[PDB]
């Protein structure tokens, strides 16, 4: 149950490639799915936030314009666009949801996935 | 845009040993993350002093504005990994430390 | 914007159970927006209505009614009981900003869920 | 039950600024509670003020938000303009908690919509 799955990125400093983030187990409907970067050593920072069809930017630095993030319901499957990409950019990503409605004040759990 | 330094060291008896911590603005909204490498990353305590389900009870955790702690007395074994800490009060947010 | 089925999640008490709004058109006399969710009867299903008032000051109305179903003995067609009204409004200036309008319904959606506003509303007792 | 210090989150069109609120009493008068924040000038201070009737029970929530700009001349700030906002619940005797609470939830969670977002910030209907 909550079983997650992940897309594959195989491209460095180049192409544009995308990511899936897929709920299985699980009502995608209206719960709130996060992302976050890892990168090898030391920096590991968050990343944007998709709750439902609005509130779509809210955007870390350096994300700004770099990503684009959407949310397909009909087969409860998550997408992300990459724009451009440097040295900042690793290749392992991971993928987590909300409790319940936004603006109440508890996030970033039960993760999984690998990039 | 803040910081959030844990600065703690590592051991390796398992009956009673240290606790962490954090600094910044006050205000508790944080929480702990059991990080294994091998595995994905986990809760551990919600709302600063409030565990969740699916944890051993003994894992306290206490703390204020600019001050936190996670107490692990009566601890078991095997069960080191590394932990780290967030803040969710402004946008940009940390999530970062060891 | 275009009206949609705006599909509202985990709402409630306990946070499981949801549902489903449609529009009904805009009000051609007053311009008051409809929409309401599907419930076998006309009069018995939950509606909210929003309008925007054209010009000094923008004033913004939002009014939430549901009903409450009975169904006793004596007759074969449900009762309403009791309504539950709500409404909203907003009246900001003309030289206002984006930043602080959208702070204003942020501020308000946090604000309704913190403790002492579900403490007020949910168990109907003032603050002390 | 009783008030005290509420910090609400994030806030903001993309959640940057946040604001904390202390009580400032309740006013004998009409039984109306204050939360004010603390903004170093009385005269611009984000206001909210909450009260519950007595009979058909009706709750009262009001938002003051003023802004100010600095006088040409002037050292002392004069308020420029303000936002305001009212909100009204009505009950009945025998309303129950769970209705009181799904309405509260859902007027929570319109205003996450995309249609209430639009129809706030840029001023559009539909």
């Amino acid at each position: 149950v909550q079983l997650v799955e992940s897309g594959g990125g195989l491209v460095k400093p180049g192409g544009s490639l995308k990511l899936s983030c897929a709920a299985s187990g699980f009502t995608f409907s209206d719960y709130g799915m996060y992302w976050v970067r890892q990168a090898p050593e030391k920096g590991l920072e968050w990343v944007a936030y998709i709750g439902s069809g609005s509130g779509v930017i809210y955007y870390a630095d350096t994300v700004k314009g770099r990503f684009t993030i959407s949310r397909d319901n009909g087969k409860n499957t998550l997408f992300l666009q990459m724009t451009s990409l440097r040295s900042e950019d690793t290749a392992i990503y991971y993928c987590a949801r909300k409790r319940g409605y936004e603006y109440d004040g508890q996030y970033f759990f039960e993760y999984w996935g690998q990039g | 845009m803040t910081q959030s330094p844990a600065s703690l060291s590592a051991s390796v008896g398992e009956t009673v040993t240290i606790t962490c911590r954090a600094s910044e603005n006050i205000y508790n909204y944080l929480a702990w993350y059991q990080r294994k490498q091998g595995k994905s990353p986990q809760l551990l305590v919600f709302n600063a002093k409030t565990l969740a389900d699916g944890v051993p009870s003994r894992f306290s955790g206490s703390g204020s504005g600019t001050q936190y702690s996670l107490k692990i007395i009566s601890l078991q074994p095997e069960d080191f990994g590394t932990y780290y800490c967030q803040h969710f009060w402004r946008t940009p947010w940390t999530f970062g430390g060891g | 914007a275009k009206l949609e089925t705006v599909t509202l999640g985990n709402i409630g008490k306990d946070g499981k159970q949801t549902l489903v709004l449609n529009p009904r058109g805009v009000n051609p006399t007053n311009g008051v927006a409809s929409l309401s969710q599907a419930g076998a009867v006309p009069a018995l299903e939950k509606r909210v209505t929003v309008s925007v008032s054209q010009p000094k000051n923008y004033k913004v109305q939002v009014k939430i009614q549901n009903p409450t179903a009975c169904t006793a003995n004596g007759s074969c067609d449900p009762s309403v009981t009791r309504q539950a009204y709500a409404d909203v409004t907003f009246s900001f200036t003309q030289y206002s900003t984006d930043e602080e309008r959208a702070f204003v319904r942020t501020e308000l959606a946090a604000l309704l869920a913190s403790p002492l506003l579900i403490d007020a509303i949910d168990q109907l007792n003032p603050a002390y």
